[PDB]
RNA sequence: UGGAGGUAAAGCUACUGAAUGUAUGAUGGCGCCACCUAGGCGUACUGAAUACAAUUAAACUCUGAAUGCCAUUUAUUUUA
RNA sequence: CGGUCGCCUCCUAAAAGGUAACGGAGGCGUACAAAGGUACCUUCAGUACGGUUGGAAAUCGUAUGUAGAGUGUAAUGGUGUAAGGGUGCUUGACUGUGAGACAUACAGGUCGAACAGGUGAGAAAUCAGGUCAUAGUGAUCCGGUGGUCCAGUAUGGAAUGG
RNA sequence: UUUGGUGCCCAUGUCGCUGUGGAAACACCUGGUUCCAUUUCGAACCCAGCAGUUAAGCACAGUGGAGCCGAAUGUAGCUGUUUCAGUGAGAAUAGGAAAGCACCAAGC
């Protein structure tokens, strides 16, 4: 589970996933990646989902990164609670993923584990995933 | 500055073996005062 | 709220012509400024009454 | 940690910054510049950014240094700025203390007709 | 049921000062108006223009008053008031 | 001091041919002798701080300023706006006049002499002394403070690098350790 | 036409926090020795600082619009 | 039921100003006879090297470093020759005022050129009507205190008022 | 035109490296007996003189190392109407860059 080690406001607004894609665009680390058609909010537990997933399928010398990072968080006001009485309490850590951000790439391995390997991280996600390579 | 109750008067420094009178500045007694190692009396010196 | 005001009187017709601010516990002794008066229409000596 | 002309430049941009900031009824600056062999003066206009009147050690053809002579200096600026009809003037050092033949130069160019 | 609610603990804010700019390069001005209200000085002053106990600058004579950018990188502001200069 | 004309004539003449300088003041010149006893004693013991000037006035004929510290700190017992420690700067005639009565008196009067050298130039040219008693200078006499401390003697030059300081110091044969 | 601003965007070697990989690596954990205290050779590993490549922010900004706002110039209209 | 009720700072507040919610973070009900005024002088923190006590870190010397230092305080803005530090002399932390503006339903609040009197610093120009700026505050009525060129219920006082 | 002083500017003006220079001036420098000064030091400030001096500073030529500035194309955001026309950033890049504008005194 990532989460950030400290931040400096517990109950921050939350940060818009509408738009094109700012930084994380290309594949820069690895040469396949794990690029998103829908803009979404995915939570901490989906990334390790599907690094659990990578790292399942990889084998014994392949190497991956994880591009995106839960920084934002967000709360959830208890169940039967009336609206007021300020904000709720944070509840799960989520990464704002926009159209075009390259979320998994890997690398150091044939090319059918690879694409195999980003399909089954892809379906852990909700984003409409697609697979892209790097610029020679 | 000046206006001292501290005086440096030029007073004079014997020493055993090698007289070597070294007459410097200090607020002591003025009058030839003895060291007995002075710099030309140490083995390493000389 | 703290009352930390104190009053200047002239010291030659002894008329109180000035408002201003003292700490008793840091400041021990008594204010002695001159300022001037309305009255004598010069500056003089003022200091601190009760 | 510096030079004494560095430290003098930075007295010299504190008095200008101060003079150009409060002299309302725009009067004439005169800045007097004292070095080792030296003394010189000049008489500059912070509105037009030119300078009006100018006297210098090297100009009255003198070994100077000394306080005699800044009375000479002062007495020939002073002489220029009455020729000009200006008697309004405000005095800068060029960062030095006013003392010994600063104050001489200003007392000699005060006592011959100047207001400042 | 209603199951309680907690209490909230920050619901405090000041009157908002109308600071900023009020009188626009171009416009004409008299000895005395306001041209600029700040906390700190925001805008430099330069010719005709003087300072207050609140940094505010104030007009010193008649003139149009005229922004321009000074200092380090032009990140420096100062306001002046060119008098009428009508000068016949 | 007639070693000040001594040295003037002989540095000029060595250390002009010794480097070939093209100009007689190319040579290095020394500036001033900072002295810095200062003890933190003045935090509980204050009267100590006061003897302390003292003798250090007694050794160089300045009177000493005392200095104070830029910060506080608890376990120190510091705190700010106190005075903790003198230093004197000596120049001129006096300061070459404290220069030789150190190397000449106060110096080869120490316990063991054996000197330390090549290892204290701080790389621009400078020169500290770490002196262990007081007790050894000749302008002290035996009533002195219940604590005993040293000296921090340094030195200063014109020049910048380390070796022609090194040089100045072998020409005025400063007694140290193969310098 | 002139001016004020610090938003959208973008950027984080331009700061404050958060933060990914590679290389050199303080640091500790971990050992094995000697030494009872000064330490030393490798560390399944932790990770300061630096370099390269890449990230995040209503209460981050080395930057940075458009619109809108103020004033003025010209033309037209209304006695508000 | 719990929480809050006035004022100040930031964000939400959408680059003029203004803009709400039991929206998100904090403070205030002061302090300083110097931390005010003036004249003069002066400029970081940290880090590197070198040095008795002395130690990772007290102080000293040199260099580097462009603000991470300081500016009494909660934040914001400002300010590195400044508004930060030191010294000398002082009390303008004045009297009577006040053209013109900001912001405002009102009541109140904020800035202020300039004039007269008498001062402080300074050679002079100039500056000083409290502090780097924004919180540090409560109407009216009632009664008390000091001064006073006003009234004093027939007149002179007094009482009682102004 | 060159040197020296100064104002305007506020890195395409800096930091640094390599060389050259002084006639006059600028500077270090020579001393503290005078006016003046050190929270202690004629270091600094202030005096009165130019013996020595081109290390410095300062001034010139080279140096694209660090720092700074930065075109055109394209793109993100905006305004309308379109699902296309203007507006046009930031970042990155070719590259520029060893300051510039005026006044005064001297030999020119
Ligand atoms: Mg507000
Ligand atoms: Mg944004
Ligand atoms: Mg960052
Ligand atoms: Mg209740
Ligand atoms: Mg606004
Ligand atoms: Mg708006
Ligand atoms: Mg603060
Ligand atoms: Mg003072
Ligand atoms: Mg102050
Ligand atoms: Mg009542
Ligand atoms: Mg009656
Ligand atoms: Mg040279
Ligand atoms: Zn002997
Ligand atoms: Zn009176």
């Amino acid at each position: 589970m990532l989460q950030p080690k400290r931040t400096k406001y517990r109950k921050p607004h939350n940060v818009s996933y509408e738009g094109k894609a700012k930084g994380n665009s290309y594949v820069a680390f690895g040469e396949y990646g794990l690029v998103a058609t829908k803009g979404n909010w995915i939570d901490a537990r989906a990334i390790e989902s599907a690094r659990i997933a990578i790292s399942k399928c990889l084998g014994k010398t392949g190497k991956m990164w994880i591009r995106i990072f839960p920084h934002m968080s967000k709360t959830k006001k208890p169940l039967e609670v009336r609206m007021g009485s300020g904000k709720g309490n944070p509840e799960f850590w989520v990464a704002v993923v926009k159209q075009g951000t390259v979320m998994f790439e890997v690398a150091n391995i044939p090319e059918s584990q690879m694409i195999k390997a980003l399909t089954r991280a892809g379906h852990k996600l909700p984003v409409t995933w697609k697979i892209l390579k790097r610029e020679e | 500055k000046k206006d001292f109750h501290f005086p440096s008067q030029s007073v004079s420094f014997k020493c055993a073996s090698c007289s070597n009178s070294f007459t410097i500045e200090s607020t002591l007694k003025q009058k030839e005062i003895t060291i007995d190692i002075c710099g030309k009396c140490h083995p390493f010196y000389i | 709220a703290v009352k930390r005001s104190t009053r200047l009187g002239c010291n030659d017709c002894r008329e109180i012509n000035y408002l201003t601010f003292k700490n008793v516990k840091k400041n021990p002794e008594k204010l002695a400024l001159n300022k001037f008066c309305s009255r004598c229409r010069k500056v003089v000596v003022h200091k601190e009454v009760k | 940690m510096k030079t004494r002309t560095e430290q003098r430049r930075l007295r010299h941009k504190r008095i200008v910054k101060k003079i150009r900031a409060t002299n309302h009824d725009n009067r004439v600056v005169l800045m007097v510049i004292k070095s080792l062999n030296h003394i010189s003066v000049q008489a500059w206009d912070f509105s037009q950014n030119i300078v009006l009147a100018s006297s210098s050690s090297l100009a009255l053809k003198l070994k100077n240094g000394n306080k005699d002579n800044a009375k000479l200096v002062g007495q020939d600026i002073a002489d220029k700025l009455v020729k000009l009809k200006l008697t309004n003037v405000v005095f800068d050092t060029g960062g030095s203390k006013y003392h010994g033949r600063i104050a001489a130069l200003a007392e000699a160019a005060r006592e011959r007709g100047l207001n400042f | 049921s209603k199951k309680g609610v907690g209490s909230t603990k920050n619901g405090r804010d000041s009157h908002a000062k109308r600071l900023g700019a009020k009188k626009a390069d171009g416009q004409m001005i008299r000895t005395g108006q306001i041209i600029y209200r700040q906390r700190g000085t925001r805008v430099y002053p330069g010719v005709n223009v003087g300072l207050g106990s609140d940094d505010t600058l104030f007009a010193l004579s008649d003139g149009l008053v005229k922004y321009q950018k000074f200092g380090p990188k032009q990140g420096k502001t100062r306001v002046s008031v060119v008098k009428h200069k009508l000068d016949a | 001091n007639n070693l000040k004309a001594h040295y003037q004539k002989t540095i000029a003449k060595e250390l002009q041919k010794s480097f070939a300088f093209s100009s007689i003041m190319q040579v290095p010149r020394l500036e001033k002798i900072v002295i810095n006893m200062g003890v933190g004693d003045a935090i509980r013991d204050s009267k100590f701080l006061e003897s302390a000037l003292n003798e250090l006035h007694l050794i160089s004929g300045q009177k000493p300023v005392a200095t104070k510290a830029k910060n506080a700190i608890s376990t120190y017992k510091l705190r700010a706006g106190q005075l903790i420690g003198c230093k004197v700067t000596l120049r001129g005639e006096r300061m070459w006049a404290f220069l030789e009565k150190l190397i000449y008196v106060a110096l080869p009067r120490v316990r063991d002499f054996r000197g330390l050298s090549l290892k204290s130039f701080d790389g621009r040219g400078n020169y500290t002394i770490g002196i262990k008693e007081q007790i050894i200078f000749p302008e002290i006499v035996y009533d002195d403070i219940k604590r005993i401390r040293g000296f921090d003697v340094t030195l200063v030059t014109s020049t910048n690098k380390d070796s022609e300081a090194l040089a100045l110091l072998r020409a005025l044969n400063l007694p140290l350790v193969k310098g």
